């Protein structure tokens, strides 16, 4: 019971950071790296 | 006549493929049927049998 006002800070403290991330980072991860005209992703054995 | 037999309608997808591998090739024999090779007839299974 004395960490509601340090609990009521990260979620105050996150709808501050969703938000900004939201406004400048909106669909930005949508581009591919796929192969010629196919269906695959392109990867080298170890990276995501 | 070589290039073996006997395959439904032969679907092939192209977005499944990769800029790559071999893709076997059908170590299938080549073992046609003999009323299958020439018309069918009442008188030549007479003659097969």
């Amino acid at each position: 019971l004395p960490l509601f006002h340090i609990a009521l800070l990260v979620l105050f403290m996150v709808i501050i950071y969703a938000i900004i991330g939201l406004e400048l980072f909106k669909g930005k991860m949508h581009k591919t790296c796929y192969y010629i005209g196919t269906d695959i992703v392109a990867t080298v054995e170890n990276e995501k | 006549q070589p290039k073996p037999i006997g395959v439904g309608i032969p679907t092939i997808n192209l977005r499944k493929r990769r800029p790559n591998v071999q893709n076997p090739k059908s170590q299938e024999p080549v073992t046609l049927d003999f009323l299958d090779a020439e018309l069918e007839n009442d008188i030549k299974v007479e003659i097969r049998n």
